[PDB]
RNA sequence: GCCCUGCAGCAGGGGCCAAGGGUGGGGGUGUUCACCCAUUAAAGGGGAACGUGAGCUGGGCUUAGACCGUCGUGAGACAGGU
RNA sequence: AGCCGAGGGAACUCGGCAAAUUGGCCCCGUAACUUCGGGAGAAGGGGUGCCUGCGGGUGUGUAACCCGCAGGUCGCAGUGAC
RNA sequence: GAGCCUGGGCUCCGUGAGGGGGGAGAAGUCGUAACAAGGUAGCCGUAGGGGAACCUACGGCUCGAUC
RNA sequence: AGUGGCGAAGGCGCCCGGCUGGAACGGGUCCGACGGUGAGGGACGAAGGCCAGGGGAGCGAACCGGAUUAGAUACCCGGGUAG
RNA sequence: AUUCCGGUUGAUCCUGCCGGAGGCCACUGCUAUGGGGGUCCGACUAAGCCAUGCGAGUCAUGGGGCGCGCGCGCGCACCGGCGGACGGCUCAGUAACACGUCGGUAACCUACCCUCGGGAGGGGGAUAACCCCGGGAAACUGGGGCUAAUCCCCCAUAGGCCUGAGGUACUGGAAGGUCCUCAGGCCGAAAGGGGCAUGCCCGCCCGAGGAUGGGCCGGCGGCCGAUUAGGUAGUUGGUGGGGUAACGGCCCACCAAGCCGAAGAUCGGUACGGGCCAUGAGAGUGGGAGCCCGGAGAUGGACACUGAGACACGGGUCCAGGCCCUACGGGGCGCAGCAGGCGCGAAACCUCCGCAAUGCGGGCAACCGCGACGGGGGGACCCCCAGUGCCGUGGCAGCCACGGCUUUUCCGGAGUGUAAAAAGCUCCGGGAAUAAGGGCUGGGCAAGGCCGGUGGCAGCCGCCGCGGUAAUACCGGCGGCCCGAGUGGUGGCCGCUAUUAUUGGGCCUAAAGCGUCCGUAGCCGGGCCCGUAAGUCCCUGGCGAAAUCCCACGGCUCAACCGUGGGGCUUGCUGG
């Protein structure tokens, strides 16, 4: 009988979100806790050993992360199980590389390569809004973050809008608010990874989510989950996307 | 199943045949019930006395019972001393 | 050792075999059986399941009493009342809901003390 | 529950004594020089399981089921045992004498680089024959429709000269 | 305490002098005796009105009541049982 | 003719003769067998004093006779003797 | 709240002097019940009897032959 | 007296009278699906047997005899208790 | 291959059972050349007992001292911090919200991690290490002196909690929730520390949220028994309280008599559950040790301390049952961890190498450690690919002699491979050398109507049946058939079997219609019109982990195996 929290993860049992060999070894990095879920994120060790090939060894990565050479979201890591997860950037300025990481159509996370200029922007989905001592707005985001606004402008923010960010600074820029005509991409789910403009929302009784209707760039309509609808644009995206 | 010996026997076949059986009375070492083991082949009650240890088996029968000409007996010996009874008649070992 | 966790018998009228021993997790405490004290009053400090505090009282002699917004301290006279026990009043032990006598008059407790370590009562009429 | 275990790729018959099938696996096992009955069973699983697959996807509903039965015939196509037009039908008039001659011992016996079977198996085990760039040391490698031109002897080999005795010989009947 | 031995020693057989002291506890049976158990240095045997009822007990035996079996026509009887 | 006896507890005796043990009331619980009526109070187990109060039944009743409850307290022992 | 003792409840196996029927095996002894109208037609239900198969009585059926 | 009839089956035969159950036929009568089967439960149910009370001609288990038979606990004959 | 064959008679047609013929698992007889891959090897009987060695450490960038070398550098123990509650092993107990799936917590806790907003003020104290004495057989342990910290305590401030009266700013489907104002009270922080340097790195405390891991609740689903029929007495509910991290008869005081049950309660039996596995044309029948998820346990039973988390597998206390040392005073242990040993049995491996790969703990890091994990050793575990010669002339009826060829395999050697080895892979030399057995041979059922021996004896026989002096059936030899590095025997499951019958069986005479009727539950129910949309059908959203199954392409020579993608499986649940 299991007397405490677990330490371990075996291969088999690893999120399908991942690009990993299942039947090499018995064990895979356990990701720490932090801004991401563990369905939707994945250690920065698989990034840089198995995903770019910068090496073949966890010795080397761990070297690498610990010289002060990786960058996510601006801001130097070297936890070998920091979780990296969707609209996050990775750069590398050694080679002048900057990546976003996003899901496929199947559900498993690429990283799609962009400039050194949209890579000092990341969006950011509010999820929850709070009231906190002193009469101040906190909003809760998606990666798990948190932000200060005032009382005069509480209207101006709610639990399903989209800001935009400086990234290492994270000072607010273009919010984007969710309405009828917004553009959209979707998360998580069957039709993730698809993007068209809002048609229609529907709200149901007790407890059950509210549902959301997207048309697709040509002319085929799907539905959703308003929470898995990434608002990132009005009539035209904000960011380079595949 | 293993077993120790106490007393070798021949039973009378069924009619309309007419023959005797060499068996052998077996106690048995995993509860200490005895029973009745067929020693197959010409002479095989020659290379077994008693107080030697044996090997049985099933003998083979419709509902795992016993076979046509000797009804009553459902066992039948392999090994005698760890030694297969077919190399003894056959002549191609020695029993210790 | 109160386990405080479990029936062993059905609403059916059944029996219950426990297929495990009993886990720390589900156990409880002695009663905090609150008196009136005399010249002291006394005080507990328990840790608890996630390093968190509790406030235990055992002995009480003042209370604080509110009418309508305004509260005052005085000091507790005799139970009267209590009408979760028979025993409780002339024990003279203290739980929510009980009438106490006070300086200005009577009073119900709104409080439970062996859980916050303070009487509170709102006065009657 | 249990794990998988690895399972056998080949069947055996029924019944072992009927003397029509002893026959004809006899004549068989003769003629194309197979060591046992267990090379044949293989080869007749192989085509019971194309026959079945091709049962199945015939006249059924469905993207996958097309998409299936494409993926069946270009597979025919590319082992060698269909031509390019051809339609499901045509599967069920296989035998398993194509299979047979589909291999590299019966190959390399019809393009004359041997006399006999045995002598074409010798020659394979004992690695003098070269596949486009690749030797191959298994008789039942069953050379694909893009290989069979590619088949000659290895680079290193006596039978790579055109003076050596056993090669003058072989060439004697062609 | 001594003698012979088919007495090496440990123990055994057989015999001589010695009656000063010891020789017990339990199960079945009215029992004496005999039988068995565990201990013990060994757990000897006899006499004294088969020592001892003006000392005890009263289980047996041997009056008057009653039952069984057998014998007898019967009244009845039995060094037969209860 | 009576009372008490440490440790053991029928080793006594023909034989537990004699003596001892249990004991009133309320509640719980109650076998084989059976002529279904009994056995049966089977067996076995728990409680009981004094004081301070609270309730019920019949009754017109702060008349009388009965049935329950809570709390406090003393002793080796509360059907304390009979 | 273990453990010890104690009084009960249920249930599987364990062991026991000795009795009853059952089954095989040899076929030994007394009879001749069943198959033909088997030499008294056979069979069911109930009751009584007898070394044994069986006999008898009341009611029933034909799965009974003949004129 | 039937190769007949009535009855859920078991079973029901002299005549007359009373009380009663069911079915068939005929019907521009009434109601308007109220139906089928039925675990469990219930009621009826030959002969024989048992209990209590009455009766008892004939027949007749048991039993008593006479014959047959190698033997006869049987078949046949004469009596006869229960029923 | 959606299959049949033998057996009741003097001969025939049926019914019905037995047997043959196929696959998988365990044990075993005889026999055995090579390589590769894989999730195999004390599970079945004893969750029985254990000698010896190992399986959990790490931090000098937290502190003081001591020793060794030129204040500096190396080494040792102590204080202190984090971890040791994961990983690993087994299947006894459990018929249960234990498991599976869908949902809920507006009724709860969470050290390490992330984001944001804020803080680090003032004092004090003890004591290990060290020095002087020791006691004790050991296990262990006393006194005095001296001392530091990211050790311990106090004050302050912030902050946390309870209650009452108001305002209605936030989320949500919905506020016993969050925010603002006032009041009365309880509890009550912090290491401005270490390093580099002339500010940066690693750290400490509080608050709001998230993440990770758990706790609790509900709907639905999932063995056999009637020769187990009535069961339950805190039992079912309510009011008020206590306790808990939290709702709750979880527990208590009082008021009532309710709750389950022939649609099978209760009681008993057996059993870890699932993903999955075997078999079969399928419908279906059976199993669920090895890999993953979950549960439970650590000789049997009970009870506690510390910690974010335990009622603790290599920590504690007692009882029972076993064992070991002893100077007899007292002390210590339980392999269902890796090896290894005893015993029980029909039935299961070396007391080996390494942290090079994958991961975990500690650490700023460099790195250290790990019987996890990896690597080899032994084993007729499972699967894939091969071998024990080929060619030509002649001869006989497949084999002989003559001549020639090759070297997978075998013997030896150099490289590469490997943490180091080994295997494997490239190459060189030698040489047809070095390598087939098991069962059967009367008919089912394939292959002898040959020789000898024995003579109802001996022996054979799944079943039918052979043997009594001429044996195609026993034993041996010679021939021949089946499979083939495998081939036979014994037990179990599926199929055979329409002998369990939904698909899809039978009841006059072969087994089988209650003696007849009435009727309760249940099952089955005439025709037309209107409505509803519960069942039913279509479409679309959120779920049903991975591995396992089917297909294609790609990488190890092909393959088994591994990877990419498309389908399926999950017997189904739920919003429109």
């Amino acid at each position: 009988a299991r007397k405490g929290p677990k330490r371990h993860l075996k291969r088999l049992a690893a999120p399908t979100s991942w690009y990993i060999h299942r039947k090499a070894y018995k064990w895979a990095v356990r990701p720490s806790p932090g801004p991401h879920s563990m369905k939707t994120s994945i250690p920065l060790i698989y990034i840089v050993r198995d995903y770019l090939g910068y090496a073949k060894t966890a010795r080397e990565a761990r070297k690498i992360l610990n010289e002060g050479k990786i960058l996510v979201d601006g801001r130097v890591r070297k936890d070998y199980k920091f979780p990296v997860g969707i609209m996050d950037v990775v750069s590398i300025p050694e080679t002048g590389e900057h990546y976003r990481v996003l899901p496929n159509r199947i559900g498993k996370l690429i990283l799609h390569p962009i400039s050194e200029e949209e890579a000092k922007l990341k969006p950011f989905r509010i999820n929850n809004k709070r009231m906190v001592k002193g009469a101040k707005v906190q909003l809760n985001l998606h990666d798990g973050s948190n932000h200060l606004v005032s009382l005069a402008e509480k209207d101006a923010y709610k639990t399903s809008y989209t800001v935009i960010m400086q990234v290492p600074e994270r000072q607010i820029v273009k919010v984007l608010p969710f309405e009828v005509g917004a553009y959209v991409f979707v998360t998580q789910g069957k039709n993730v990874a698809r993007k068209g403009k809002i048609v229609e929302v529907r709200q149901f009784p007790m407890g059950w989510p509210d549902v959301v209707t997207i048309e697709d760039e040509n002319g085929e309509l799907f539905d959703t989950l308003k929470e898995y609808a990434f608002v990132i644009g009005k009539d035209k995206p904000e960011i380079s996307l595949p | 199943a293993r077993g120790i010996v106490l007393e070798k026997i021949a039973v009378e076949a069924k009619q309309p045949n007419s023959a005797m059986r060499k068996a052998v009375r077996v106690q048995l070492i995993k509860n200490g019930k005895v029973v009745t083991a067929f020693t197959p082949g010409d002479g095989a009650i020659n290379h077994i006395d008693e107080h030697d240890e044996v090997i049985i088996e099933g003998i083979g029968g419709p509902k795992g019972g016993s076979m046509g000409d000797i009804p009553g007996i459902r066992y039948k010996v392999v090994k005698v001393n760890r030694v297969s009874l077919k190399e003894l008649v056959k002549g191609r070992k020695e029993k210790p | 050792a109160i386990w405080q966790g479990r029936s062993l018998k059905k609403p059916s009228g059944g029996r219950i075999i426990l297929a495990r021993k009993k886990r720390k997790r589900e156990l409880g405490r002695e009663p905090a059986n609150t008196k009136v004290g005399e010249d002291r009053e006394k005080r507990k400090i328990i840790r608890t399941y996630g390093g968190n505090r509790k406030v235990r009282l055992v002995e009480a002699l003042y209370a604080n009493v509110f009418e309508g917004g305004k509260g005052k301290k005085v000091k507790i006279l005799n139970v009267v009342e209590n009408p979760a026990n028979r025993q409780y009043a002339r024990r003279n032990i203290i739980t929510k809901g009980a009438i106490i006598e006070t300086e200005i008059g009577k009073a119900i407790v709104t409080s439970r003390p062996g859980q916050d370590g303070v009487v509170n009562a709102v006065l009657i009429k | 529950g249990d794990p998988k275990r690895q399972r056998k790729k080949y069947e055996t018959p029924s019944h072992p004594w009927i003397k029509e099938r002893l026959d004809r696996e006899r004549v068989l096992k003769r003629n194309y020089a197979l060591k046992n009955k267990k090379e044949l069973w293989r080869h007749e699983t192989q085509l019971k399981e194309f026959r079945r697959r091709a049962r199945r996807l015939l006249a059924a509903r469905g993207k996958q089921a097309e998409i299936e039965r494409q993926q069946l015939l270009q597979r025919l196509y590319r082992l060698g045992l269909l031509p390019a037009d051809a339609v499901l039908d045509d599967v069920l008039s296989l035998t398993v004498e194509d299979v047979l001659e589909r291999r590299l011992q019966t190959i390399v016996y019809r393009k004359g680089l041997a006399r006999t079977m045995k002598q074409a198996r010798q020659l394979i085990v004992h690695g003098h024959i070269e596949v486009n760039g690749q030797v191959i040391r298994s008789p039942g490698y069953l050379v694909l429709r893009e290989e069979e031109d590619t088949i000659t002897y290895a680079k290193g080999s006596p039978f790579a000269k055109e003076g050596h005795p056993e090669r003058m010989v072989i060439e004697q009947a062609k």
